[PDB]
C-alpha cells in the first residue's frame, strides 16, 4: 500500500493430512516496511539438498489466493479478539446480515439495496461546422486599440479549440470566471465576443468583475455576472516608442461611471480654471517599469441563448442509438438514458422541453433536426425475503416495481418480480407478505 | 497443455453487433489478466482491450472504445468481447491472449489463442 | 505537411489572358488566405494580389488593377488567378504562397508572411 | 506605396563567414509588419523572418534579425554552402510590397 | 497512445547471415518493449520480453537491445526457419500499442 | 552459486472457507461489531494448491496481494 | 493527546501493536503509556444535573 | 550557472512527490531535450 509493505501471519497446529481447516481465526501484523517498490510478480524460495538423484528436497506444498476489494462485518469478542465475519457480497442473506448489522436475522422481509441498469453505448451530437475560429486572427493583430476606444469582434459559426490558448507561454494571466478554461473544449456558445486594447502592467487588474479605477469606471467594465476569460501579456517589445508612445490613450475624466460593455469617446472638456480635456496620452516607454509598460488584452465573453450553437469546442461526433441506455452529449448537453423517437408535435422555434423538475425531457437532434424522447435507465428496490436463520439459510428476492424480462423460479406479481419462491395454486394465512394479495411462507422450500 | 480458444465469430452486417467468447484450460485462468487482439489480412496486430484477473477495471483502444466492452467469467474460464455498432472495418481475426508484461498483467509467461474470423459486411 | 500546387507553363499571344490555379492541401482551407506574386526573368519580387479563402474578398497591388482577378473553390480547396489584356512584358514566373500578413475574416493586418509557396508558374508573352 | 531598399547589393564571402544584409524603407514601417525572403536559383522563395522576431519553421537558428523606423537587419551568423543565395526584404504596413533583393556568393 | 514504427519495412537475407531490425517508440518507454515473430496461418509467439530479455526456449541466435526510445533485434546466423515478421509492442502506459512489422525474406 | 537446474505440474484447487481474515488496523476494540473496507480473501473462494515435490516452483502474479499458506514440519 | 479525565490501570487485553483503544463515540478509552508500555484506561471526570 | 536545470517538456504530468530524470528527447524538427537550464 503506498509503498508500504505489509505482512500479517498466524501459526497454528492442524489435524488434516493434505488440506485447509474449514473454521475461522485471525492473522496478526507482523511487520510493516517501507520499501518504496512496485511488485507485480512473486516466486517461493525452498532450500534443496545434493542426493544420490542431484539436488532434491523432502515433500513440501502451499496454498496461493489473491485479495479483492470487499466490505467485512467483523465480531469482536470480550477479550478484543476477532471471532466471526461476514463477507457481504457473497450472497443475499449475508448482505441482508451486513445491512441489519447483525449475524442472525429474524423472519421477515428486508430491503437491502437498489439496482439500477448501466449505459451500454455512448454518443456524441454537435453541429455539422467546418470552419476553425480566427483567434489567431485577433491574438497576433499588428496592432491593438487604445483602451477608451476598445475594440469588439464576434465569433461565430466555427469550432474553437480553447486550448491554443490556455496552453500558451505568451499570456501572463489567464483568468477566468463562471466556467473552467480546461472544460471549454466541451462546452458550447450561441456566440463568443472578443474585447481587446492596450492599457498598463498596474492597470491590468481593473480587467474584472466588481472592479473599479480609471479604467473600471470610465474605459472598461465587465459585469458582476460576468462568465468569460480575461488573457493579457506584455507587449513592451511593440506597444513602446522611445519619447513616449503618446498615439495609446485612456478616459482620465468624466461625469459619471460607464456600464458593462460600455464605450464613450467623446472629446467634450476649451481648458482652462476647472476645465480639463477628457482624455490622457500614455508615457509608453522601453525603458519603462514592469508595472508601467504596455500589455495587450484580450477578452472572452460567453453567450447562450435558446438558438442552435455556433460555436462549440473539438467535436467527435458519433451514430445515434435508441431503446437503449445510453450516454449522451447534445452541444453540450450531457446525461444518461434511453432516447427514443418523440410523439412530442415540437414548432420549429422549440430546441427541447422540460418537466416541473427542471429536467430535459426531449431534445432536438442538431443534425437530424428530429425529436427524441429522454428517460431514465431502468432502476428499484431489492428486497430480501426469508425465514429466520434459526430456520434455514434460504432465501428468496424480490425486485420492487420491475418486469422479470429486464432483471438478469420466477414469478412476476404486482410488486414486482419474484425469484427463488416455488408458486403455488393453494392458498393459506398470511405468513410474510409481499402485496397486493400475494404472501410467502417456508413449507422445506 | 495451456489452452486458449475463441469462438462466436461469424458474418454480421454494418450497425450489427457479435459476441465472441475465448474459453481457457490448462492453468489458473482466475489468476490472469486477459487481453483482446484483432489482426487484418495481410496487416499487424491491433490491441483491442484488457481486463483485469477480478474483472474489475477493463481498457480500450480509441478505434473500439464507446463500442465494444470487456468481461469475463472466472467460473467457467471464459473470457468475452461484447461488440456493438459494429462497421466493415471490424473485419479481422479476434485472439485471446496472456500477454507477459512486468507492469500490469503481471504474467511471467506469453500465451495466444488460435484466434476468431469476424467479418463485417 | 502544407504544401500548394499551381499549374503547368503556357504560351500567350498579347491582349489574351492566362489563368492559374493553386490547389492547397495539409491545412484548413479557410484558415488561411492566398496571395500572388510573379517575377520576370532575373528581377525581383513583384505583388500581384491576395484573396480571402473564407469569403471570397480580394485585395491587388494598383499596378494590377483591372488586369487581375481572383477567386476560390472551397470544394477542391483551390485558388485561382488570372491576368488578363496580356503584354510582352507579362513574361514572368507566377507564384502562389499560403497568407499570414491579412486576415481573411476581420482584413486586418497581421504579424506574418508569404509560406508554403507553390511551385511556380511560367507564362510567355509572345 | 512604400518602397524598399536593400544594400549592399552583392556580397562576395567565403564558407563559414558571417553576413549581414540591410533595408531601408521610403516611409516608416513598423516591426509588426515587416519580413525577410531567401530564394535561391530556379527556385520558389520563402519565408525566414516574419515580425523582424520571428523565425519561420524550418528556418536554422543561424538566422535573425532586428529593426525599427525605416531601418531594418538581417543576419546569418555562418554561411552554409546552401546560404548562398538572394534575399528580400517585404512589408504589409501600407499596401504590401517587396525590396529590390540582395545576393551573397563566393 | 504511445506509436511504434520499424526499420525496414522487409529485408532479405541468406542462411548465416546477419540480421538486425529496429524500434522507434514516440515515448519513452524505459526497457518495456515485446518481441514477436508470426508466420502466415499461426499466432504471434514471444522471442524477447524487457526488451532484452530472452525468452526460455528460444535459440541462442536471437538477441535483443536498446532503452528508451532505440530498440533493436539480432539473429547472429540467419536460418531456413527465420523467415518470419517481428513486430514490437510497448505496454509502458495502457492503451498498449503494436508497431507495423519487419518482414524478414529468403534471399 | 547459481546452479542451472523441470515439467510445470497440473493445476489444483482447494476450498478457502473463511480463512485469510486478519486485523485491518492495530487499534484496540472489544464486545462490538465493526464494519470495515480492505482487500480480503474472498470467502469460499478457489485456492490453488501446489506441490513444489510431488519439480518446480513457477513465477505467480503478485495482482493485488497475496494470500499464502504452507502446511508442513519440514 | 490532549484531555481531561480519571487515569487507572487497565484490564484491557491489549497486543503488542496496540497503541490505544477507541469507542463507538470515537473516543480514546485506553491508552498505552510511551515510557512503561502499559496500559491505562480514562474516564470522565464526575458530573451531573 | 546553468548547473541547475528543470523540466521543461514532459507526455505527461506527474503525481504528487513523483521525480523523473529521464533525459529522452536526438534534436530536430519537432524533437527536443527535456531539461533546460536555468541563466
Ligand atoms: C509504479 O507503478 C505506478 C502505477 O501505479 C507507475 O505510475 C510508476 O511509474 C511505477 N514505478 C516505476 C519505477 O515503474
Ligand atoms: C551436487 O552433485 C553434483 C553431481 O555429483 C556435483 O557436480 C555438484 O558439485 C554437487 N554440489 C554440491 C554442493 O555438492
Ligand atoms: C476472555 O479470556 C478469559 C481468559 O483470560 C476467558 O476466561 C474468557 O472466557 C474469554 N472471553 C471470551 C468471550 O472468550
Ligand atoms: C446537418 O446537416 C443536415 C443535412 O445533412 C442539415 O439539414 C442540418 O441543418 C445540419 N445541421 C446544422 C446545425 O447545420
Ligand atoms: C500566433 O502566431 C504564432 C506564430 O508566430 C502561432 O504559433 C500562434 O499559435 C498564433 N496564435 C494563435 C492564437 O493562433
Ligand atoms: C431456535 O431453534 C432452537 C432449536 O434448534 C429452539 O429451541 C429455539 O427456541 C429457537 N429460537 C427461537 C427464537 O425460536
Ligand atoms: C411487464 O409486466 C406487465 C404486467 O405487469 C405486462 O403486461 C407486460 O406485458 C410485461 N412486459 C413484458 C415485456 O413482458
Ligand atoms: C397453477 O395453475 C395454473 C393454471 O391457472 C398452471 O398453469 C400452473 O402450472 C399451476 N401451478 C401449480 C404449482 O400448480
Ligand atoms: C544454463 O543453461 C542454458 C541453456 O539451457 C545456457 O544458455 C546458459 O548459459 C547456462 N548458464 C550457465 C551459467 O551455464
Ligand atoms: C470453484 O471452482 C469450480 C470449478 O472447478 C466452480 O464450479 C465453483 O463455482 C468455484 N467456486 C467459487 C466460489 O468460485
Amino acid at each position: 500500500i503506498d509503498g508500504y509493505f505489509k505482512i500479517y501471519s498466524k501459526h497454528t497446529p492442524i489435524n488434516l493430512v493434505r488440506d485447509l481447516p474449514q473454521g475461522f481465526s485471525a492473522l496478526e501484523p507482523l511487520v510493516d516496511l517501507p520499501i518504496g517498490i512496485n511488485i507485480t510478480r512473486f516466486q517461493t524460495l525452498l532450500a534443496l539438498h545434493n542426493s544420490s538423484s542431484g539436488w532434491t528436497a523432502g515433500a513440501a506444498a502451499y496454498y496461493v489466493g489473491y485479495l479483492q476489494p470487499r466490505t467485512f462485518l467483523l465480531k469482536y469478542n470480550e477479550n478484543g479478539t476477532i471471532t466471526d465475519a461476514v463477507d457481504c457480497a457473497l450472497d443475499p442473506l449475508s448482505e441482508t446480515k451486513c445491512t441489519l448489522k447483525s449475524f442472525t436475522v429474524e423472519k421477515g422481509i428486508y430491503q437491502t439495496s437498489n439496482f439500477r441498469v448501466q449505459p451500454t453505448e455512448s454518443i456524441v451530437r454537435f453541429p455539422n461546422i467546418t470552419n476553425l475560429c480566427p483567434f489567431g486572427e485577433v491574438f497576433n493583430a499588428t496592432r491593438f486599440a487604445s483602451v477608451y476606444a476598445w475594440n469588439r469582434k464576434r465569433i461565430s459559426n466555427c469550432v474553437a479549440d480553447y486550448s491554443v490558448l490556455y496552453n500558451s507561454a505568451s499570456f501572463s494571466t489567464f483568468k477566468c470566471y463562471g466556467v473552467c478554461p480546461t472544460k471549454l473544449n466541451d462546452l458550447c456558445f450561441t456566440n463568443v465576443y472578443a474585447d481587446s486594447f492596450v492599457i498598463r502592467g498596474d492597470e491590468v487588474r481593473q480587467i474584472a468583475p466588481g472592479q473599479t479605477g480609471k479604467i473600471a469606471d470610465y474605459n472598461y467594465k465587465l459585469p458582476d455576472d460576468f462568465t468569460g476569460c480575461v488573457i493579457a501579456w506584455n507587449s513592451n517589445n511593440l506597444d513602446s516608442k522611445v519619447g513616449g508612445n503618446y498615439n495609446y490613450q485612456y478616459r482620465l475624466f468624466r461625469k459619471s461611471n460607464l456600464k458593462p460593455f460600455e464605450r464613450d469617446i467623446s472629446t467634450e472638456i476649451v481648458e482652462g480654471f476647472n476645465c480639463y480635456s477628457p482624455l490622457q496620452s500614455y508615457g509608453f516607454q522601453p525603458t519603462n517599469g514592469v508595472g508601467y509598460q504596455p500589455y495587450r488584452v484580450v477578452v472572452l465573453s460567453f453567450e447562450l441563448l435558446h438558438a442552435p450553437a455556433t460555436v462549440c469546442g473539438p467535436k467527435k461526433s458519433t451514430n445515434l442509438v435508441k431503446n437503449k441506455c445510453v450516454n449522451f452529449n447534445f452541444n453540450g448537453l450531457t446525461g444518461t438514458g434511453v432516447l427514443t423517437e418523440s410523439n412530442k408535435k415540437f414548432l420549429p422555434f422549440q430546441q427541447f422541453g422540460r418537466d416541473i423538475a427542471d429536467t430535459t425531457d426531449a431534445v432536438r437532434d442538431p443534425q437530424t433536426l428530429e425529436i427524441l424522447d429522454i428517460t431514465p435507465c431502468s432502476f428499484g428496490g431489492v428486497s430480501v425475503i426469508t425465514p429466520g436463520t434459526n430456520t434455514s439459510n434460504q432465501v428468496a428476492v424480490l425486485y420492487q416495481g420491475v418486469n422479470c424480462t429486464e432483471v438478469p423460479n420466477v414469478f412476476q406479481t404486482r410488486a414486482g418480480c419474484l425469484i427463488g419462491a416455488e408458486h403455488v395454486n393453494n392458498s393459506y394465512e398470511c405468513d410474510i407478505p409481499i402485496g397486493a394479495g400475494i404472501c410467502a411462507s417456508y413449507q422445506q422450500s | 497443455e495451456v489452452q486458449l480458444v475463441e469462438s462466436g465469430g461469424g458474418v454480421v452486417q454494418p450497425g450489427g453487433s457479435l459476441r465472441l467468447s475465448c474459453a481457457a484450460s490448462g492453468f489458473t485462468f482466475n489468476s490472469y489478466g486477459m487481453h483482446w487482439v484483432r489482426q487484418a489480412p495481410g496487416k499487424g496486430l491491433e490491441w483491442v482491450a484488457f481486463i483485469r484477473y477480478d474483472g474489475g477495471n477493463k481498457y480500450y483502444a480509441d478505434s473500439v472504445k464507446g463500442r465494444f466492452t470487456i468481461s469475463r467469467d472466472n467460473s467457467k474460464n471464459t473470457l468475452y468481447l461484447q461488440m456493438k455498432s459494429l462497421r466493415a472495418e471490424d473485419t479481422a481475426v479476434y485472439y485471446c491472449a496472456n500477454l507477459k508484461d512486468s507492469r500490469y498483467s503481471g504474467s511471467y509467461y506469453d500465451y495466444w489463442g488460435q484466434g476468431t474470423l469476424v467479418t463485417v459486411s | 505537411q502544407v504544401q500548394l500546387v499551381q499549374s503547368g507553363a503556357e504560351v500567350k499571344k498579347p491582349g489574351a489572358s492566362v489563368k492559374v490555379s493553386c490547389k492547397a492541401s495539409g491545412y484548413p482551407f479557410t484558415s488561411y488566405g492566398i496571395s500572388w506574386v510573379r517575377q520576370a526573368p532575373g528581377q525581383g519580387l513583384e505583388w500581384m494580389g491576395w484573396i480571402s479563402t473564407y469569403n471570397g474578398n480580394t485585395n491587388y497591388a494598383q499596378k494590377f488593377q483591372g488586369r487581375v482577378t481572383m477567386t476560390t473553390d472551397t470544394s477542391t480547396t483551390t485558388g485561382y488567378m488570372e491576368l488578363r489584356r496580356l503584354r510582352s512584358d507579362d513574361t514572368a514566373v507566377y507564384y502562389c504562397a499560403r497568407d499570414y500578413t491579412r486576415g481573411a475574416w476581420f482584413g486586418e493586418s497581421l504579424i506574418g508572411g508569404f509560406d508554403n509557396w507553390g511551385q511556380g508558374t511560367l507564362v510567355t508573352v509572345s | 506605396e512604400i518602397v524598399l531598399t536593400q544594400s549592399p547589393g552583392t556580397l562576395s564571402l567565403s564558407p563559414g563567414e558571417r553576413a549581414t544584409l540591410s533595408c531601408r524603407a521610403s516611409q516608416t514601417v513598423s516591426s509588426t509588419s515587416l519580413a525577410w525572403y531567401q530564394q535561391k536559383p530556379g527556385q520558389a522563395p520563402r519565408l525566414l523572418i516574419y515580425g523582424a522576431s520571428s523565425r519561420a519553421t524550418g528556418i536554422p537558428d543561424r538566422f535573425s534579425g532586428s529593426g525599427s523606423g525605416t531601418d531594418f537587419t538581417l543576419t546569418i551568423s555562418r554561411l552554409e554552402p546552401e546560404d548562398f543565395a538572394v534575399y528580400y526584404c517585404q512589408q504589409h504596413d501600407t499596401s504590401l510590397t517587396f525590396g529590390g533583393g540582395t545576393k551573397v556568393e563566393i | 497512445v504511445i506509436w511504434m514504427t520499424q526499420s525496414p519495412s522487409s529485408l532479405s537475407a541468406s542462411v548465416g547471415d546477419r540480421v538486425t531490425i529496429t524500434c522507434q517508440a514516440s515515448q519513452d518507454i524505459r526497457f518495456y518493449l515485446n518481441w514477436y515473430q508470426q508466420k502466415p496461418g499461426k499466432a504471434p509467439k514471444l522471442l524477447i520480453s524487457d526488451a532484452s530479455n530472452m525468452e526460455t526456449g528460444v535459440p541462442s541466435r536471437f538477441s535483443g537491445s536498446g532503452s528508451g526510445t532505440d530498440f533493436t533485434f539480432t539473429i547472429s546466423s540467419l536460418q531456413p526457419e527465420d523467415i518470419a515478421t517481428y513486430y514490437c509492442q510497448q505496454y509502458d502506459n495502457l492503451p498498449f500499442t503494436f508497431g507495423p512489422g519487419t518482414k524478414v525474406d529468403f534471399k | 552459486q547459481c546452479v542451472n537446474l523441470r515439467t510445470q505440474l497440473p493445476p489444483a484447487y482447494t476450498n478457502s472457507f473463511t480463512r485469510g481474515v486478519y486485523y485491518p488496523d492495530k487499534v484496540f476494540r472489544s464486545s462490538v461489531l465493526h464494519s470495515t473496507q480492505d482487500l480480503f480473501l474472498p470467502f469460499f473462494s478457489n485456492v490453488t494448491w501446489f506441490h513444489a515435490i510431488h519439480f518446480d516452483n513457477p513465477v505467480l502474479p503478485f495482482n493485488d496481494g497475496v494470500y499464502f499458506a504452507s502446511t508442513e514440519k519440514s
